[PDB]
């Protein structure tokens, strides 16, 4: 299952069950918050 | 309003009346290297205003036929104040650059610039077999112009369509990008933090990023409009920290 | 020892396998991780971010910058003709295949989600006009009249201070996941831009204004089946 | 972990103008189909799985194919260890400037039994030593040199006919990430090696036959497959449209932005 | 388990003189970069892992390569079991005078199928008996002698084409440590065998083919790889700069202290 | 001099000649630098591919007890030319060694690197700095003391020091069976 | 013991085995300019280690006949690392200099140096009617030697007895002074803070102080002793703060 | 002060005025073999002062050209009092040796000795093919001198650069090492405990360690200084325990 | 994981997770404690 049989951390199965996502790094990189429901100016 | 902006990094200040929201590089504001993420044991030289100020680079005329320009930072900041002096007198340097590209155009000017800070924009040689010299890509004095078509020789592939890195220029918006559309914008500010694998790197051998200003819509103005539309890059390193005081490198 | 029966999948190198393997260098002190800005934990993040698309990919213009430029003009001629037209599916459509969502689509075989095309008017500040950007769901012919495009999903872009209207294709599909490869069953609709009103310009402004289309992925967007990209072809050893 | 559900929408005549945005801001619009148009309440059970950089790099792809023979420098295969040798995984890794990935190499080795005048002698099962020399380490010059004594260099010593060899490698870059793209010269004088070749110098991989010799020439092909796992992509990049030309530099031949279509209005079918 | 973090420092004009030490004391200065110079607070997440003697010896390296044939004394390989036969692991083990390590031998055996006039006869899978005769035990003289009956001698009886044989060996030295360096004569008269040969007499390793004979000569190469584990290094020594000449003595040819440079001020690049 | 004992001996003299010249100069990186490759830290470095930490070079003045002088031992971080003037070395990291009763000043290279782990093998990217020793003051000696005094440099690892990637040492080359 | 000393200002460190107590200039340790005592409204550039490090100047041979030498600081620190760079790139600068003069001599050497930091040592012209040029008193590269007797010309009066300022040299101990007596001392450290009427002054036009090393007892060594006894000034500015980023002045 | 030292092991005592801190061998003080770590069942003979005393060996003149000397202990202690007698009359012996090397030199003498106790310094033969006799390495009466260059014959490789063990002599400081620098030190004391794999070993066949005194800086004295500078080894076994009373071996 | 499947102690995985270190045996072997912040004498 998820048991790691090798002591080294790199010698483990890929973390394919991690679906963390932060698109705001690329889609919303502006300093001032931009709301879609207001003019962008 | 969001169109007005004012950045007072260091002694020099930039005030704009038609400037969209500043593109913080990848959503993270630049900061000094933390002790957790620091690998150099030297005492960091951190000039808060001596080096962290807006440096106005050479203004390049945005011609109708201009395909694009690129600046290679921080090497483009050589011979530019105490930031360049600290570059020369330090082995390792980190800085978050809030580049501000000023393109003052009237309401009758048609054009659009993708001002994009590409981290580690490895440039391709014009002839694939050889490697171009440092002068071809370095931007110490003047921006290096992207050619409209393919060029040959011991230079940098300046094909604007491939952005010089074999990469779709229209996809360059993947990197921290701001658009200077003369319809709306006359200036773009990208607050790009220090972007590198190593927490601090030499500022001569390695260019932390490249500011590529790509006119996607070429400058179009009718007769009687100002023909000399300048694209002025005003880049301000922020939270600039240097380790490894050494002999000046020239 | 322990009685172990080898499964019929033993001694195989499946490419997509979550199998633990012995470490090459055990207890290797990896360089401490630093917070490098922009951590990509999913490539649908780079799909979501805007990307100028080569709408005007007519022969020769792909080499130049005019591929992305969508030409508009203050002329009565060809006003009843689309500003542009192309296929909605980013997988195989010529316009959208090499863009950020398309490039992160041809690395996959199935795609689902709402493509949003942000259209930036790169013209004179006093150049005001109304466009009709329309996604027509498949099953019918490509819109040849502005009324036909209006009959499908559409947004009227009133060019002004914002200068960017986002045409969000509302995932009008008969299946949960359209196929990236060109297949008529999961064939997407047609994105066509027309003139709702001419691009009125003052006498001192250029008539031949330019438009940039930014095809971007919404929060709905996802890809399901990975595949080697057809774009990256390697003739031989580098 | 599923993607955001399409919220129900209705007719609207307001000043919100969700569709009207500004690309001049550099911010991709966060609009949804419910914003621009009128959409039904659709619960999106679709998930951004297999699109994760962890899952995307999970697909193991070849990075090094070479032919080393049994019975000079052709009896063992030398690999300057870089992902860029094979274009298939290189473009995947070149989607991001920095990737902190524990790389899982799975060597696939197949003997060829080169066509010769005499091939009637059957050699026993061929064992294969895949030694990894760290950068600056002793590089072997012969198939029987002292370097093959793996006092410190890791080596699978894989035998043919068994499961393909696989030795997971930790993050070994001197920096805090693997710089797939590095616009930097090797030397501080800005003269030398420009590109990823500078920072991405992760040693060499020497593959040999543990068997001393064979009656007839056997040229086994070492097909190294690199599976990145525990990846930390940090700066996204577009795929390289141009075909890869050099494995030590980004040098490229100019290529069209996309497949050209007959017209701006040319919509097939 | 990480190394000590670089404590923050500042300007100092005091009588502490941390830089000023005395090598006459024989004590290496415990100074830090914060002491001599002014350093920022750097949290050193770097750890002295893979530098541990346990991890350093963890890398398995060859110690014995020999060719024994099928179809005299050339049909089986005899190894006076010592780490010193191969220089790669010998210098690692010679970094410490005494190492109490449980040694993990992993025999790698590859058949060669010696090039002959006739090699058209295919022999079945060759089994290999790697017998260990303890010091003073019965040493075989033939490939079919009674000694090969392993009543007490451990033997893997490894078969070709399978996973490489591996039999972990405990600490078998008569003393409390393996004296890699032993400046002592075998006899109390101070005459006899000088060096590690005296104390490091850990028996012999006889490798043979369990198969009685083959139609054609097959010379399998036994490549013994020694992986020390549970090591207890007790007296550190410098690496031997001179190349190893004898496997039974430290005898050496004189070698330069380092690579000579053009001048005391010659700094390349 | 590598064959003899003078390899370790750093010659210093009470002569005005070549006082504006370095007492010595070499590369900081123990992996490939000729001076530091076969030393204890260097020998335990070429057994590895990556190295991180502060090398500390303890300099012992092996001269007359009344031989007093001031040296300027300077580690210059990379990115610039090797120091050719004492001012250039002073611009980098440096310690003034006032030779006295202690007779041993430790020049601790404060790990001025752009990466968490420098590479042991010679590569310009992780190329280290340059350690150069100069005369801050002449080695003043009484008339009854030798002018040509000797200095010994002890390159040692600090608590920060670590190695990350093991590799077979290039020094130990085995031409054949022993 | 008090004889051993170690100063680790910045990257460079100075370790001494026979060095008396360091003479804090006038009993006050240098520090950054406080807001109460600050008259410049610019953001101060304060490199903690980039400029506040020990700079080893040119070593001058203490001959038997040498009457004295003087360095004019901070102008003597021009072309000396990032301190000199910040001098060039700033209108106003303040620094507290912990000068460290190294004179390594054996136990058989007779001599004594008054190493005295004279604040605002206005030098007298050799001919009283005229004024000497800047080169005569400035100490950019080499120390300016006091002459044993009176000199004439458009130079600085270098009479050692009058210390060049018409002032009794034996009374120069009124300023922060330390004695390098080769009987006991081989190095003198004076931690002189920023000493000026204005809280910050330009570092080119005005020399904050002059380090005068006056051999009161000339170097006396018998034959066979080291004749080249060097007087090496290693000055480390401390708490260096600069206001008024400007074009580099050369 | 740390320079003064006094060791009163047994009847003989050693008093020094300029002696740095004594190098306890590998940080562990010698002691009698504990019952936990004992493998010999004989009653241990433990002369507290009869054998555990300072034995002054033959003093060897440190010439200018002397490359080094080595003593092989405990075999160098044969015919040296009751320690040697117990060596002869016992099969197994354990001792922790606090070697004290005395090199009295004036303040005008230049030189430095690496006095290093190398445990199990297996010496290499001058000709690699053969093995040297016992006389070549044994140090019963006189120290065996390291040659400045390579020698040949049935002897011990005495190349000082390779320390006779194929090992970098500069790296010999890895073993318990103390430096006799005539600038500071005139005597080095290394308290090396019993260092061997077996808890007790014969004192003739096996040499527990070798005291190598390697002049890294050759003795340099001007004319008129004492030319006969002696290097006198005074080694005191501590906690010496012997098992296996037997016929005397000669 | 860390489970030992073989009865003999030597027949176990290497103790690669032990990073115990005492440099004071070699770097600080002197009997009298030496502090860096005081003269060594
Ligand atoms: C056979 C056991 C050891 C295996 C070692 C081989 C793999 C070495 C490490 C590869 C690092 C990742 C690839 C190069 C860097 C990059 O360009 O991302
Ligand atoms: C095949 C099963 C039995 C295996 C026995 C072979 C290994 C014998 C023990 C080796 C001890 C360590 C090596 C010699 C001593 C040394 O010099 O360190």
């Amino acid at each position: 299952t998820n048991i790691n049989f090798y002591k080294d951390a790199a010698s483990s199965a890929s973390n394919r069950q991690e679906l963390q996502q932060d698109p705001g790094k690329f889609t919303d990189p502006v300093k001032d918050l931009m709301v879609k429901t207001l003019p962008a100016l | 309003s969001d169109r007005v902006r004012s950045m007072t990094l260091g002694n020099s200040t930039i005030t704009t009346q038609e400037s969209a929201n500043v593109v913080v590089g990848y959503g993270e504001w630049p900061s000094y290297l933390s002790d957790k993420e620091a690998t150099a044991e030297d005492q960091p030289t951190q000039p808060d205003v001596a080096t962290c100020r807006f440096y106005t680079l050479e203004s390049v005329q945005w011609e109708k036929s201009s395909p694009g320009w690129w600046w290679k930072f921080p090497e483009a900041l050589k011979n530019m104040g105490l930031f360049g002096q600290n570059m020369h007198y330090h082995y390792l340097g980190r800085a978050g650059y809030t580049i501000h590209v000023q393109c003052n155009a009237s309401k009758f000017h048609q054009g659009c610039l993708l001002v994009v800070c590409v981290p580690e924009a490895e440039m391709g040689c014009a002839d694939t077999s050889t490697t171009f010299p440092a002068t071809e890509l370095t931007t110490e004095e003047e921006p290096h112009v992207f050619t409209s078509d393919s060029i040959t020789g011991k230079k940098v592939q300046a094909a604007v369509c491939n952005a010089g890195m074999g990469v779709g220029v229209g996809n360059l918006t993947i990197f921290p990008h701001q658009w200077i559309n003369l319809r709306t914008n006359n200036s773009a500010t990208i607050v790009m933090p220090y972007i590198n694998s190593v927490p601090m790197d030499n500022m001569f051998r390695h260019y932390n990023f490249t500011l590529m200003i790509i006119p996607f819509a070429p400058l179009n103005f009718n007769e009687g409009a100002t023909a000399y539309v300048p694209v002025t890059v005003t880049i301000a390193p922020m939270y600039a920290e240097y380790n490894g005081l050494r002999l000046a490198s020239t | 020892g322990v009685p172990v029966l080898n499964t019929p999948g033993s001694t195989q190198f499946l490419t997509s396998d979550d199998f633990q393997s012995p470490s090459a260098m055990p207890q290797f002190d990896e360089t401490p991780e630093m917070h490098i800005p922009g951590e990509v934990r999913n490539l649908m993040e780079m799909a979501e971010v805007d990307s100028v698309v080569p709408v005007n990919n007519i022969t020769g213009k792909t080499k130049s910058m005019e591929a992305y430029q969508i030409a508009v003009g203050t002329g009565n001629t060809d006003k009843t003709k689309p500003i542009f037209s192309f296929q909605m599916d980013p997988g195989y459509s010529s316009v959208l295949k090499r863009t950020l969502l398309g490039e992160m689509l041809n690395y996959y075989a199935h795609w689902s989600g709402s493509v949003k095309l942000t259209f930036l008017f790169c013209g004179s500040a006093m150049a005001t006009g109304k466009l009709l950007i329309s996604y027509s769901p498949p099953g019918a012919s490509v819109p040849s009249s502005r009324k036909d495009a209006m009959l499908g999903t559409h947004i009227i872009w009133d060019i002004g201070l914002q200068s960017s209207c986002v045409l969000c294709v509302p995932w009008i599909s008969q299946s949960h996941y359209r196929m990236v490869q060109q297949d008529p069953y999961t064939s997407a609709g047609y994105i066509t831009c027309w003139y709702q009103t001419n691009i009125v310009v003052p006498p001192g402004a250029p008539t031949s204004c330019d438009v940039l289309c930014f095809a971007s992925a919404c929060n709905d967007f996802s890809v399901r089946l990975l595949r080697d990209t057809p774009f990256m072809a390697q003739p031989g050893k580098l | 972990r599923t993607v955001a559900n399409t919220q129900p929408s209705g007719p609207s005549n307001s000043k919100e103008i969700p569709a009207l945005t500004a690309v001049e801001t550099g911010h991709t619009s966060q609009v949804d189909p419910s914003d621009t148009l009128q959409t039904r309440h659709v619960v999106n059970f679709h998930s951004r799985s297999e699109s994760t950089v962890e899952n995307f790099m999970g697909r193991a792809a070849c990075v090094f194919m070479d032919q080393y023979k049994l019975n000079s420098t052709d009896n063992f295969a030398v690999w300057t260890i870089n992902v860029r040798e094979m274009a298939q995984l290189r473009r995947k890794c070149e989607l991001f400037t920095y990737m902190r990935f524990d790389i899982e190499m799975t060597m696939v080795i197949t003997s060829c039994q080169d066509q010769g005048t005499q091939l009637e002698q059957d050699m026993p099962v061929l064992t294969h030593q895949i030694m990894y020399v760290p950068p600056g380490g002793p590089i072997p010059a012969k198939v029987d040199s002292y370097e093959w004594q793996t006092s410190t260099n890791p080596s699978v010593f894989w035998t043919e006919g068994n499961a393909p060899a696989r030795m997971s490698i930790p993050f070994i870059s001197v920096g805090n990430a693997y710089s797939l793209f590095y616009d930097g010269w090797s030397h501080f004088t800005q003269d030398g090696t420009y590109g990823y070749t500078t920072l991405n110098a992760m040693g060499k991989l020497f593959v040999r036959h543990v068997n001393k010799s064979s009656p007839h020439q056997i040229t086994s092909t070492i097909r190294v497959y690199f599976k990145p796992k525990h990846i930390k992509a940090w700066v996204p990049r577009p795929p390289r449209l141009c075909p890869y030309i050099n494995k030590g530099d980004v040098n490229f031949v100019v290529t069209e932005v996309t497949d050209a279509r007959k017209s701006i209005t040319d919509t097939p079918h």
